[PDB]
């Protein structure tokens, strides 16, 4: 039984690790997309316009 | 019962935060399309 | 944001504004503000 | 003793196995892939090292025209000599349309005793494929081990059916799956907004 706890906690924390892991890992360069598309449609309409 | 305690609520505490950042991926997904 | 239409417009009323020979359409004064309001009124 | 099943429990709530998952039970909607996976002859290896010709030379079997590109997904070490080049090919069409070819319309045409032949002198010792109506085809008959009821619903509060499928999604490192997907389809909206943006400034130029 104590050898047992030894291991359920650690698969259980080896599991917060990829937690923390996807934790790390997070957007901006999402955030970044539709600033630019929503630049480059006008460029776009510039371009039509021209 | 110190122990199991902290399982439980580890457990739910990590959970609903899990919940929240599948949710985000969701939304980023979401503004992917 | 990155936006290049009314740099087109200005463009288009910069280039607008300046000549040439075309027989008929000559550049044409710009108002503005003041005397502006009111020429939309009349 | 109750305290044992407790352990169980929480036991079966952390794993990939799903018995009431942790409660890490999560449905993300996926649009709707086309990967075939090829087994090399060579080392992983004789690979990365022509990669260019490789993909045309895959390119090439394919006819080599234009509306048709290959690319590559990983390449993995199996063994001392021995490579696998997982690959999907995306098809353009008459206007301008891109999309990628199915896993089986794309195994059919290797499988070709030609193209095989072909391919087996490119070093293809074997591939598998991981496979309108189609997605009714496979969103019903259920996925991995999902419960049927669950997956039902799933189809039902779907918000977004064309655009998308019910896709089941696995526990935390399934969440790192995906956005190791998000950031791969991230670098690719942000260079095709360059292309868009390339011809505009010739356009304009």
């Amino acid at each position: 039984i104590c050898q047992d706890v030894e291991n359920l906690q650690k698969f259980v924390k080896e599991q917060k690790q990829v937690q923390e892991e996807i934790s790390r890992m997070s957007s901006k360069a999402m955030l970044k997309v539709q600033e630019d598309i929503k630049a480059l449609k006008q460029l776009l309409s510039l371009a039509a316009n021209g | 019962e110190s122990l199991i305690n902290k399982w439980s609520l580890e457990l739910e505490d990590q959970e609903r935060h899990f919940l929240q950042q599948a949710t985000q991926v969701n939304a980023w997904d979401r503004t992917l399309i | 944001m990155d936006t290049e239409g009314f740099g087109e417009l200005l463009q288009q009323a910069e280039q607008l504004a300046a000549e040439t020979e075309g027989i008929s359409e000559l550049p044409h004064v710009e108002r503005n503000l003041q005397e502006i309001q009111q020429a939309g009124e009349r | 003793t109750l305290l044992g099943d407790e352990r169980d429990a929480i036991l079966a709530k952390w794993n990939q196995l799903q018995a009431f998952w942790g409660t890490g039970k999560g449905y993300f909607n996926n649009n709707i892939d086309g990967l075939v996976v090829l087994v090399f002859n060579k080392k992983e290896t004789e690979i990365r090292s022509q990669q260019q010709q490789l993909v045309e030379s895959l390119h090439k079997v394919l006819g080599g025209n234009q509306t048709l590109t290959v690319n590559v997904e990983g390449t993995k070490t199996l063994p001392d000599d021995q490579t696998e080049v997982v690959i999907y090919v995306v098809e353009r069409s008459p206007n301008g349309t891109s999309r990628r070819v199915p896993a089986t319309t794309l195994y059919a045409h290797f499988e070709q005793a030609n193209i095989k032949t072909q391919l087996q002198q490119l070093g293809v010792t074997l591939s598998m494929t991981r496979t309108p109506a189609q997605i009714k085809q496979l969103l019903q008959n259920p996925p991995a081990g999902v419960d049927p009821i669950i997956w039902e619903q799933a189809k039902v509060d779907n918000p977004d059916s064309e655009k998308l499928i019910p896709v089941p999604m696995v526990g935390f490192k399934e969440l790192l799956r995906r956005l190791k997907v998000q950031d791969q389809m991230t670098k690719q909206h942000q260079t095709r907004l360059d292309i868009i943006s390339e011809d505009i400034s010739e356009l304009q130029k």
